[PDB]
DNA sequence: CGCCTAGGTTGGGTAGGGTGGTGGCG
């Protein structure tokens, strides 16, 4: 998260950390949608052009965290994965279209003050909340800057970061980049003239872009950190997987079996 | 199967449930106006 | 007892904390 700020305890209880077993490294963010389902980005698990292709046993997921590196005794909860489901039409060859994946835990997790699921949107939630100018919130333990080049400051936060950002008009998103945009994507962030700052960055992928319904007071996950070009650059906007456009697949998978 | 959690989704134990506002949600709400 | 900074699947923020039990020093 670039230009964000430390999260408050239990502010994003649906936040999940995708962690590699060996070597032990934080791979991505993810989100809790029930006691046994977690949502993340597909490229976090599968990205051939970079030799990436994990399987259930390679990973573990960590829920209820705040601190990036400490093991938070009696608070966090670690769960293995029973199954991984990458969207079947996830386009890793070109533009990360449908950059989404579902991960089923082996054993259902118990909720707590720090562990609680976010709601998935439906047609009305999307129509009412996904509009240019409305703001959503992104969270992650990703980079505080573009670490692939010399820059001042720390690379990783020590605590979960949070930043609020406005959704941007689709034509703007489109003209901001040469990568092909699809309806399964939306972009967000401040425009140069708005003088404000913020964006997601590497290591944040899979993390949720949530919005609060002013109508029922609940938090809905509208997007998933997918990609970008640099971090927090002027004229650039972070890109997010459009969750509601992929809702049919999601529900098809989650409700498929009686287990 | 979905499992537990749908009914109570999106309501945080340390915030909505205790009628407390995080420090920045206000900014969100105001963006809808 | 009041300080100080610390392993562990883990920092030092302090010996609780959003968590359990646990020093060494003056
Ligand atoms: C990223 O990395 C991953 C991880 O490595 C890599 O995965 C590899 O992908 C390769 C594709 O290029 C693939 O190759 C195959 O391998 C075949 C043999 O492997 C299978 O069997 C061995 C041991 O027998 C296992 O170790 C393997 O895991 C693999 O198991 C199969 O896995 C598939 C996909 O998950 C299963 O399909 C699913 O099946 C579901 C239903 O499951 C049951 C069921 O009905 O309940 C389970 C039952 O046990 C089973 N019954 C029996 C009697 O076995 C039935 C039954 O198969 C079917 O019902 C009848 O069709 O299935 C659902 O249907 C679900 O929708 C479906 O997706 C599959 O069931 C499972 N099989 C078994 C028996 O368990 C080779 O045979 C295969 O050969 C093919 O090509 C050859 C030509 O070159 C040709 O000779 C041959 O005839 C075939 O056409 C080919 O080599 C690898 O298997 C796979 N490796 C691993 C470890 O998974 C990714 O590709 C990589 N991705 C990228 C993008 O880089
Ligand atoms: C995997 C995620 O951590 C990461 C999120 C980046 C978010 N960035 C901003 N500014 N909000 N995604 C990536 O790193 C993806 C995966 C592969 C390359 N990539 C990029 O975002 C590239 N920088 C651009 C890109 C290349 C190919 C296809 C799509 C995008
Ligand atoms: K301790
Ligand atoms: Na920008």
């Amino acid at each position: 998260i670039v230009e964000g700020s430390d999260a408050e305890i239990g502010m994003s209880p649906w936040q999940v950390m995708l962690f590699r077993k060996s070597p032990q490294e934080l791979l991505c963010g993810a989100s809790l949608i029930s006691d046994r389902w977690v949502l993340t980005a597909a490229h976090c698990l599968l990205y051939p052009p970079w030799d990436k292709n994990f399987t259930e046993n390679d990973l573990l997921v960590r829920i209820g965290k705040h601190s990036r590196t400490r093991y938070e005794r009696n608070i966090e909860k670690i769960s293995m994965l029973e199954k991984i489901y990458i969207h079947p039409r996830y386009n890793w060859r070109e533009n990360l279209d449908r950059d989404i994946a579902l991960m089923k835990l082996k054993k259902p997790v118990a909720f707590s003050d720090y562990i609680h699921p976010v709601c998935l949107p439906d047609r009305e939630t999307a129509a009412s909340l996904l509009q240019a100018g409305y703001k959503g919130r992104v969270t992650g333990w990703g980079n505080l800057k573009e670490t692939w080049t010399a820059n001042v400051g720390k690379g990783q936060p020590s605590v979960l970061q949070v930043v609020n950002l406005p959704i941007v008009e689709r034509p703007v998103c489109k003209d901001s980049t040469r990568i092909r945009i699809t309806d399964n994507m939306f972009c967000a962030g401040y425009k140069p003239d708005e003088g404000k700052r913020g964006d997601a960055c590497e290591g944040d992928s899979g993390g949720p872009f949530v919005m609060k319904s002013p109508f029922n007071n609940r938090w809905y996950q509208m997007g998933i950190v997918s990609w970008g070009e640099g971090c927090d650059r002027d004229g650039k906007y972070g890109f997010y997987t459009h969750v509601f456009r992929l809702k049919k697949w999601i529900q098809k998978v989650i409700d498929q079996f009686g287990e | 199967t979905f499992g537990s959690g749908e009914a109570d989704c999106g309501l945080r134990p340390l915030f909505e449930k205790k009628s407390l506002e995080d420090k920045t949600e206000r900014e969100l709400l105001e963006s809808y106006i």
